[PDB]
């Protein structure tokens, strides 16, 4: 481990391969299935929602302790896929950075000036041989002034674009169709068909329907921009009102 | 066969979950000569058994004197000791500069601690290849510290340490229910001959080759050597 | 290597020795320049049999030109030491030959003996390191190519306990023990637990026992895993079983004058340096 | 995953940095440590071995204090889980300097659980190969319990066990209904898991080491006193039988 | 692949005093989506196409075609991750060199500052090359300027080229159809074309991205105006 | 060169020799205990040379007390004429200047006492694979032109993936193409001698790196038996898999001794 | 256990990076330096001289100061970065101390810059050797000889570079104090020493003599030609 | 099983599986190499006597001299590498006259060899105090000198490592030499007899023969300086045979 750089064409981060492939940073993107969670963000008319699983696998684990949606501002929260260490230094990171922003900018940070913040510090870890990607995937929400609802996904290549619905995880591709078949009908979601849509999104390409208990949701609202993670009460809410229509 | 991968680094874990450079440090340890530390309830002493090649040279220095109160002895590389012994010297003056009082042998112990275990983390070092039996007399009594290449340290009634050590405390095992009501006399006689159970039945405990250091309620560290060792010696029934 | 620099590529160490590429793209135009230190580096390092005031050309193999019945050799310095202090202390012993060869490690090379009152038997004392492309070059020089069978090869060395393949602790182990491995022709059983089946030898002593194996001839090794590599008295004194075994049965007259021989030769003690204690 | 888990700094073709996944191994290379939250403070238990009866009792201990009201129970390297109590001294004492008043223990791990996950990313240094729980009692927060293991994974727990040992010992502890029972019951009960797996004959002669923090000791971390050591000490041993 | 770990380093040259690390590095611009450069008669033409293809991309959020100042724009192919860093630091050394000077940079000073930094990267080991080439075009002097980059730190000037995947067929499609005395609007005509060339299917204004520069400076095209490009 | 144990060939008719060679990860070596001991193939001779550093201990396959105490040196020839399977097994690392010679007295060997085929169990660098090759299979196979006896069809039908060939000296548009297996050892020397003696030789291997390379020498031995049956064939049991190669009791203690204490 | 780290003892105990810096040292042009009585002659040969080169950019005789010279035989780059260095320390010796460097300050001065090369790993010694001639303040002729290794020593006559060993073969067999006790003969010493090595003599040889209390003096190729004419003469 | 491949000695900073470090070791072996130096302590001074193995009849032997002078008590024998030797020569020069400048007093013997001892212990760890060596310095020194506790002889090797010692050999025969003064020594014996034994196991141990021109004495007595021997005193001192 010491020092120096692994021979080969997928083994070191500084190395292209014949075809100028950094597979580090592929294997990364695969560390971020490591844990078996998906998660869901979509943005609606006037709201943003993030839904999670919420795997427990212990009836010794305080269930209180385990989420994977942060806070990273007041009016941003995120979701966090992928190794769970990296996936919290991330959030101390983008939480730190964006209490530069209002130090040095007199505002709040916006979501897309947050990612790229923290894509261009992934790009920095890709390009130099002493570190190495983190194996999460952050998604980011929140409304800004005069554009709207926020979502953004960073990831470890650097990369960040902004969605109107987006899925990071073990079922990214079938929540990705989903998603794209659900957006080209119709976009105005309110406030209860974006919940629904992420929710309905996650218990389909899981085939799962879900309890208050196995999964998560965080919101932001035009009216209520501060993020705000639902009780069990309000899911189950959710999930009773889909499940009888 | 399927270590060679995992055990040239100190910053390596192997598959099974062992850093395999401390282990080899740890036998550096071993590669020494016997040295024994045992403690009554008044004094603790530190004998040592030194080599010189047999004829010719002036032995090892092998207990070395770290502050009034404290001293070492030491078992595996000599440039370790050394640069272990400058380091707990220097912590002792520090201790007297700023609180004017001698510092705690379990505190200084836990200073050794951390600055040996650095090395078996880090790149580019390697861990400590000496391993100690500091000695010595604080508030609390006497006190006997093992320290060890993986950066551990051990509260010890009695050690033995270094080459062929396993006898030393064998003996130093079936004997330590009288160890405490000893007097200075006979707990170093005690050392002496677990010492003396780590030759061959044949070599004999001599005064060119049998260091001691005592620490107590009374002395502060001294180091008897070569004919100071005789009153000690000369007693000692034989084997 | 090891990264002399910062983000320097290293390769990986392979224990197959298939990092030398067994000398791949061979460069069938090696110049002269090469083949000159090719052929010197060969010379430097190469095994020769010389016989007292011939001092060069013995010209055959050592055990083909005198007969033999009995070969006992013990390699490294503690099994040197054993040998000498337990079996040269009785009737004069005639040295017929030495072993000259050059090596990083390479220490008195095998001085061979053969005894006045049986000349059939015969002793190799190395404190002789014999490197890797030495050791059938030393075999031929010492054996050749007519093993006769009569012989009875016993094999003497040691070995660092950290050697030992167990699955305790190699320091909980009661060091100095003695482990044996004998070849099929070796009828009689040992004297010590045969050695186990991860663990394997090799050197020097293995060559001798897989020239002795190949070619049916009885053979012993003994082997002393001492915690303790360097003249120690108890590693020495951890031979003493095979003294009671019927190679070694006629040769040991005085063991109590063998104890006075080992107690001086200890106290000759080639210097230790300070790098301990 | 070999030729992809000499560094810290290298992901195998699926995701996977094998190094930490090593140093989680070596956590499992050590003694059995457990730590039960109850109804009014948390009780932690340590397998602790005898390496010779010549150590005086008392040394190598792995239950430290790591602030007046938090205690530490660790398992792996020994070395690193000193450094580790290091850290965690440091970070209470840091935090009381700044802020005034006792660090959460939540916010305790984290700093903690960042600093050992900070090892688990560069080239230069290599995972903390030691796992460790968090145990607190505060009476404007209850009993908390907190396990960080090598990879910087930090979760909150009713029941731990890390060690050799940490399945059966987990097995054992779910059956406990800790949920609503006092220190007193945990303590008997801990020393019970503590020697029923307990492996007697791998390992030989352990002695306990038993620590509290809860109301009982009004939120201050404490090693449970002789006389009720021996008394759990006794009902572990006419339980086995 | 791996000649005597001549091609794992950076800063080992081969016997044949290659640097086959840099040119994998023109393997990731070369498996980029494709851009084009048209230096028209009064302008310059930079389309790209685009990953962002699907219809979840909201795509008032992060654009391939960037101005760095009123008169300079890029269009880059390889990995995104690096434009952006690159993208920054060009727009940065604009900056200075107007707080310096008082006027605008020319573009082939900042082509030379930009070069110079991804030069810097080729040389250190430890670090690795950018895997982008740049296409930069600029207006000065009543001028248009179309230069590329390269990942080892080599610009060229060109009159028309073709990054990324297909570049080759590109380039022989560029040099069938362009001619010095091009106005800007054929440019972009052809600029398409080259574009729809090596594409992926059916091409809407949603998929590709055009950025032009001219006497106003440069601009990126809206949606609008590529649906309207597209459709004749 | 061979050395009975008995004082007289054992008569390798028509067989089929499969050898090892020394290469990364030791694979073709664990390969070849993993076959010698599910076969249960008995020792006939040593292949005595100059060429691997001597090397010697006890039986390696010890199943009972009885045949436990079998001494064995660094290069031992097995058989089954059962099967008409001939093993040899190379338990040391060749001397250096020695890899060479020692393929051509093997190959004499060889040709001399009659066997048909020679099959090689090698590996080689997964380090050195490049964008394709990490795509694919570990797995891949040379045959020797001679090698043709209706098995050319039979790997065919198998769908491996012979070894890509490099160009014999790069910096050369050129590129003269012929086989390079980095990190083989004596592979590419055994075959290009066996092509220049017309010897039936296959190579098999994997693309391997070092650690424990137990799964990448029982996935070697899995090739095998899709080639050849020495074995009944994988998925077509009740998952008795892993209960299917023996492995042998020297296989103990692979990454060294116990814990010490004080440690943990 | 080999060569291919600078800092790497082989289990014989040899640093061959270092020995392998020297070997660069033996593949360059010799260079014989002779130390006389009252005159410090330095001769190279000029190695396949090509007849579109200004041979006053590759002279291998450098003056360090004006009683200090120096001929080197290497790697001619490190030579050059060698020689500025060891003329910034000559003048900044003087500015410390106000005399003249003595020859053995300078040489010790480029032997400690050499030395430092051979130590970390990550840099490279340098594949040079130098015959450093001069005259003490108080007036000795002196000549001393650097290795890549940082080790000087201090000769009456001396070669390095290919073909040292027959120049210095020539040198023990003929450097008497007969052959000392004029300039001309020094001059001449050098010459012939250097012919033992030159095919087609006079234009492959490169003079440089300095005389006591005086600067270096380069010969050009008709006085060396002269004294090639007077060596034939003397041979009758 | 299977003999593979084990290298532990191609780098500093790495322990064999038998708790020996090789590259100091192989530093050793560099001593080995050098010419042989016999430094021999009696009670009417020390003796150093080095065999000077002159290359060419061309070279200045004053300028190669292998026993030099660190203070008008002290002096030093050298066998091994010249370059590291010289540096630590002069580390011990110039740490004699920083005792002489801060205590107005000569500094021992042993706190010279103890301050040379700092300097070359420090290898490895190059990455902490740039400037530092980065491996064994090859030689191997004998400080040999006379102080308020009498004529004193030490000896350091490639570790950084210093003994007292009564008569010490050095150098490519000091196998043999330190066998010789295994018997020729006796712990009361007059410097003449030193000398004597010195030149005598020279002798024995060169290759060439015994002139005042290919080797090296040098003594120190109570009340004279550190003395190094002339052609003159050589040629009547060996002439003594």
């Amino acid at each position: 481990m010491s020092r120096g750089s692994s021979a080969g064409f997928d083994r070191h981060i500084t190395i292209f391969s014949p075809e100028g492939r950094l597979y580090q940073v592929e294997y990364a993107f695969k560390a971020i299935n490591q844990g078996g969670l998906t998660s869901v963000a979509v943005r609606g008319k006037d709201c943003a929602v993030i839904v999670t699983q919420k795997k427990v696998p212990d009836k010794l684990l305080d269930s209180s302790t385990v989420t994977h949606l942060f806070k990273i501002t007041e009016n941003i929260g995120c979701v966090m896929t992928g190794m769970t260490a990296d996936s919290r230094s991330q959030v101390q990171r983008a939480r730190y950075e964006a209490a530069n922003w209002k130090y040095k900018y007199g505002y709040e940070i916006p979501v897309d000036m947050l990612c790229k913040r923290i894509a261009d510090i992934s790009q920095v870890y890709t390009q130099n041989a002493e570190m190495r990607p983190l194996g999460c995937c952050m998604i980011l929400i929140g409304i800004d002034e005069e554009q709207g609802p926020q979502v953004y996904k960073c990831d470890p290549a650097g990369y960040y674009c902004g969605f109107k619905a987006t899925a990071a995880g073990v079922k990214q591709t079938e929540s990705t169709s989903f998603l794209e078949k659900k957006v080209k009908k119709k976009f105005d979601w309110t406030f209860e068909q974006t919940v629904e849509t992420a929710i309905t999104c996650l218990s389909t390409v899981l085939s799962i329907d879900f309890k208050p208990s196995e999964i998560e949701v965080g919101v932001v609202t035009v009216e209520n921009p501060k993020f705000r993670i639902l009780t069990e009460a309000e899911i189950d809410a959710h999930l009773v009102a889909l499940a009888e229509r | 066969m399927f270590r060679n991968q995992y055990d040239n680094d100190v910053t390596v874990w192997s598959p099974q979950g062992r850093i395999h450079q401390i282990e080899y440090a740890m036998e550096a340890v071993k590669q020494g000569s016997a040295t024994v530390g045992l403690k009554s309830k008044t004094h603790a002493v530190l004998v040592a058994l030194k080599r010189a090649q047999s004829e010719l040279a002036a032995h090892q220095k092998k207990i070395l004197h770290v502050d009034n109160h404290i001293g070492i002895s030491i078992a595996g590389l000599t440039a370790d000791a050394r640069l272990l012994c400058n380091f707990m010297r220097q912590e002792c003056l520090d201790s007297r500069f700023v609180f004017d009082r001698p510092l705690p042998v379990s505190r200084l112990v836990s200073l050794i601690g951390s600055k040996t275990q650095i090395p078996t983390q880090r790149y580019g070092r390697r861990p400590y290849g000496v391993g100690l039996l500091i000695a010595g007399y604080d508030d609390m009594g006497p006190h006997i510290f093992q320290t060890c290449p993986s950066a551990n340290y051990f509260d010890c009634r009695a050690m033995s340490i270094g080459a062929r050590s396993q006898s030393a405390r064998t003996y130093l095992e079936r004997h330590m229910s009288e160890f405490m009501e000893c007097n200075l006399n006979e707990l170093v006689k005690h050392g002496l001959r677990a010492l003396r159970e780590t030759l061959p039945a044949e070599q004999d405990l001599t005064t060119k080759n049998v260091s001691i250091g005592i620490v107590g309620k009374d002395l502060e560290f001294t180091i008897y050597d070569d004919d100071d060792v005789s009153p000690f010696l000369e007693g000692l029934e034989e084997r | 290597m090891a990264a002399t620099f910062f983000g320097e590529v290293v390769k990986a160490p392979c224990r197959a020795g298939t990092e030398d590429e067994e000398e791949e793209e061979e460069g069938r135009r090696e110049t002269p320049e090469d083949r000159e230190v090719r052929l010197q580096l060969a010379r430097k390092r190469e095994v020769r049999l010389l016989r007292r005031q011939t001092k060069t050309s013995l010209e055959v193999s050592l055990l083909e030109k005198y007969p033999c019945s009995k070969f006992i050799i013990a390699i490294g310095n503690n099994a040197v030491a054993f040998l000498s202090s337990f079996v040269m202390n009785s009737g004069v012993w005639e040295e017929v030959g030495c072993a000259k060869l050059w090596n990083e490690w390479c220490e008195a090379f095998c001085v061979f003996y053969h005894l006045k009152s049986n000349p059939s038997v015969f002793l190799c004392q190395c404190s002789c390191y014999v490197a890797e492309d030495q050791q059938y070059q030393w075999l031929e020089k010492v054996f050749g190519s007519c093993p006769r069978k009569n012989m009875q090869i016993t094999i003497l060395t040691c070995r660092h306990v950290t050697d030992y393949k167990t699955s305790e602790s190699t320091g909980s182990l009661p060091s100095p023990f003695l482990r044996a491995l004998k070849t099929q022709n070796f009828k009689d059983s040992a004297c010590c637990p045969l050695l186990e089946q991860p663990n394997i030898v090799h050197d020097l002593p293995a060559a001798v026992l897989s020239y002795c194996q190949v070619w049916k001839i009885p053979a012993i090794l003994y082997l002393c895993y001492t915690d303790v590599m360097k003249l120690d008295l108890i590693t020495v004194e951890a031979f003493k079983p095979i003294l009671s075994t019927r190679s070694l049965k006629g040769l040991v007259k005085n063991i109590p004058q063998s104890t006075e021989i080992l107690k001086k030769l200890m106290t000759t003690n080639e210097i230790q340096s300070n790098i301990y204690t | 995953g070999t030729g992809y888990d000499l560094s810290a700094s290298t992901f195998s073709p699926d995701g996977r940095v094998f190094q930490v996944e090593y140093a989680m191994k070596a956590v499992e290379n050590s003694s059995t440590a457990i730590g039960i939250r109850c109804k009014d403070g948390v009780v932690f238990g340590v397998e602790k071995l005898v390496l010779s009866k010549l150590y005086e009792e008392g040394s190598n201990k792995r239950l430290f204090n790591v602030d007046r009201h938090v205690g530490m129970a660790v398992a792996g390297l020994l070395a690193d889980a000193r450094s580790l109590a290091d850290i965690a001294r440091e970070e209470a004492s840091n935090f009381r300097s700044n802020f005034g008043y006792n660090i959460p223990l939540k916010h305790l791990a984290d700093r903690v659980a960042m600093y050992v996950h900070a090892y688990t990313l560069y080239s230069a240094v290599r995972p903390f190969g030691c796992s460790f729980m968090l145990g607190s009692y505060s009476v404007n927060d209850g009993a908390q319990l907190y396990m960080i293991d090598p990879s910087g994974v930090s979760y909150g727990y009713w029941g731990c066990a890390i060690g050799k040992a940490r399945q059966a010992a987990k097995t054992e502890i779910e059956k406990l209904q800790m949920k609503e029972m006092t220190c007193r019951d945990i303590v008997k009960e801990v020393a019970k898991i503590i020697y029923i797996v307990h492996d007697e004959v791998k390992d030989k002669a352990f002695e306990l080491e038993l620590s509290w923090v809860g109301e009982l000791t009004n939120g201050r971390h404490e090693i449970v006193p002789k006389d009720i050591r021996e008394e759990a000490e006794k009902y572990a041993k006419e339980s086995l039988k | 692949m791996a000649e005597r770990g001549y091609s794992f380093s950076l800063t080992t040259f081969s016997p044949s005093g290659k640097l086959v690390q840099i040119e994998y590095a023109l393997a990731a611009v070369a498996g980029g989506a494709p851009s084009v450069g048209i230096k028209a008669a009064n302008g310059v033409v930079l389309a790209t196409e685009k990953k962002q293809k699907s219809i979840l991309y909201d795509e008032r959020s992060v654009h391939k075609v960037e101005p760095i100042t009123k008169h300079i724009g890029l269009v880059y192919s390889g990995m995104g991750p690096d434009y952006r860093v690159l993208v920054h630091r060009a727009r940065k050394l604009a900056q200075q060199y107007y707080l310096v000077y008082q006027e605008p940079i020319p573009t082939a000073q900042l082509v030379q500052r930009v070069a110079s930094v991804m030069q810097e990267y080729t040389q250190s080991g430890g670090v690795r090359p950018f895997g982008v080439s740049l296409l930069i075009c600029g207006w000065n002097e009543g001028r248009p300027y179309l230069f590329q980059s390269d990942p080892s730190g080599a610009y060229f000037a060109w009159k028309a080229t073709a990054m990324g995947k297909n570049y080759v067929n590109g380039k022989t499609f560029l040099e069938k159809r362009y001619n010095e005395d091009l106005e800007l609007e054929d440019a972009i005509h052809t600029a398409i074309l080259t574009l729809k060339e090596s594409f992926e299917g059916q091409m809407t204004e949603d998929n590709i991205e055009v950025g032009i520069c001219n006497e106003a400076g440069f601009r990126r095209l809206t949606p609008t105006e590529v649906k309207d490009y597209l459709a004749a | 060169m061979f050395v009975p144990c008995g004082e007289s060939a054992p008569d390798l008719a028509g067989f089929t020799l499969l050898m090892p060679a020394v290469s990364v990860g030791n694979v073709g070596q664990l390969a070849m205990d993993l076959i010698i001991s599910t076969l249960n193939m008995s020792k006939i001779g040593y292949f005595y040379t100059d060429c691997l550093v001597p090397m010697v201990g006890n039986n390696p396959y010890a199943t009972t007390e009885g045949n436990s105490t079998e001494l064995s040196i660094n290069a031992e020839v097995y058989s089954l004429p059962s099967r008409k399977l001939v093993a040899l097994q190379l338990r040391s690392i060749f001397i250096k200047y020695k890899s060479k010679p020692f393929c051509e007295k093997l190959l004499s060997w060889v040709k001399s006492s009659g066997c048909a085929r020679v099959i090689v169990l090698s590996s080689s660098h997964s380090y050195q694979r490049n964008d394709l090759q990490l795509r694919s299979t570990p797995f891949r196979y040379l045959l020797t032109p001679s090698m043709q006896k209706s098995v050319q069809n039979k790997i065919k039908s198998l769908n491996w993936e012979e070894m890509e060939k490099s160009r014999c000296i790069p910096e050369i548009d050129d590129s003269e193409f012929c086989i390079r297996i980095p990190g083989g050892g004596i592979t590419k020397t055994l075959y290009d001698e066996s092509c220049s003696k017309e010897i039936q030789m296959a190579v098999l291997l994997k693309f391997v790196s070092e650690g424990d390379n137990i799964p990448d020498a029982l996935g070697l031995v899995e090739y095998l038996n899709e080639w050849l049956q020495i074995l009944k064939p994988l998925s077509d049991d009740p998952t008795v898999s892993a209960s299917r190669w023996k492995i042998p009791s020297s296989w103990r203690l692979l990454f060294g001794s116990g814990l010490p204490p004080a440690l943990f | 256990s080999y060569d291919r780290a600078i800092t790497v003892f082989s289990p014989d105990g040899h640093l061959f990076q270092v020995e392998y810096a020297q070997e660069a040292v033996k593949k360059g042009s010799t260079a014989v330096g002779v130390r006389g009585r009252d005159i410090v002659v330095l001769g190279v040969e000029k190695k396949s001289v090509a007849k579109l080169q200004d041979e006053r950019t590759v002279r291998k005789i450098c003056a360090l100061d004006d009683n200090v010279c120096m001929a080197f035989a290497g790697l001619t780059a490190d030579a050059r970065i060698v020689i500025n260095r060891a003329r910034v320390e000559c003048q900044s010796h003087r500015l410390t101390v106000e005399d003249p460097v003595t020859v053995e300050y300078i040489t010790r001065y480029i032997a400690s810059l050499k030395q430092r090369y051979t130590q970390s790993n990550g840099r490279r010694p340098f594949g040079i050797s130098a015959l450093i001639v001069g005259f003490d303040f108080d007036g000795t002729p002196r000549l001393y000889q650097t290795d890549p290794s940082g080790t000087y020593h201090a000769w009456k006559a001396n070669a390095i570079g290919r073909g040292a060993k027959s120049v210095r073969e020539f040198l023990e067999k003929n450097y008497t104090d007969e052959a000392i006790e004029t300039d001309d003969l020094t001059i001449k010493l050098v010459i012939k020493a250097l012919l033992e090595v030159v095919q087609s003599g006079g234009k492959n040889i490169e003079l440089a003599v300095m005389r006591r209390d005086q600067s270096l003096k380069i010969l050009n190729p008709e006085e060396i030609e002269k004294y090639v004419a007077e060596i034939e003469k003397e041979k009758e | 099983m299977f003999l593979t491949r084990s290298e532990y000695d191609r780098g500093v900073n790495t322990f064999s599986p038998e708790g020996r470090l090789f590259q100091v070791e192989y530093a050793i072996e560099a001593i080995k190499l050098g010419s042989t130096a016999i430094g021999i302590q009696t009670s009417e001074g020390v003796c150093l006597a080095v065999e000077k193995r002159i290359t060419s009849p061309l070279m200045e032997p004053s300028s190669i001299e292998k026993i030099v002078e660190i203070d008008a008590h002290i002096g030093c024998a050298m066998s091994g590498l010249i370059a590291d030797a010289k540096t630590l020569i002069d580390k011990a020069r110039v740490e004699t006259q920083n005792h002489w400048f801060t205590y107005n007093e000569t500094m021992t013997v042993e706190s010279v060899t103890q301050a040379v001892s700092n300097l070359a212990l420090q290898f490895g760890e190059e990455d902490a105090d740039p400037g530092a060596m980065s491996r064994p310095f090859g030689v191997a020194l004998l400080f040999g000198g006379v102080d308020e506790k009498g004529p004193q002889l030490f000896h350091m090797d490639p570790s950084g490592t210093f003994v007292q010692c009564d008569a010490r050999a050095i150098g490519s025969a000091s196998e043999g030499a330190q066998s010789s003064l295994q018997e020729v020594y006796h712990k009361s014996m007059t410097l003449k007899e030193a000398i004597k034994s010195s030149l005598i196991i020279l002798k024995q141990v060169m290759e060439e023969k015994l002139n005042a021109t290919n080797i090296e004495l040098a003594t120190v007595q109570p009340g004279q300086n550190f003395h190094m021997f002339t052609k003159e005193e050589l040629e009547e001192v060996i002439k003594d045979i």
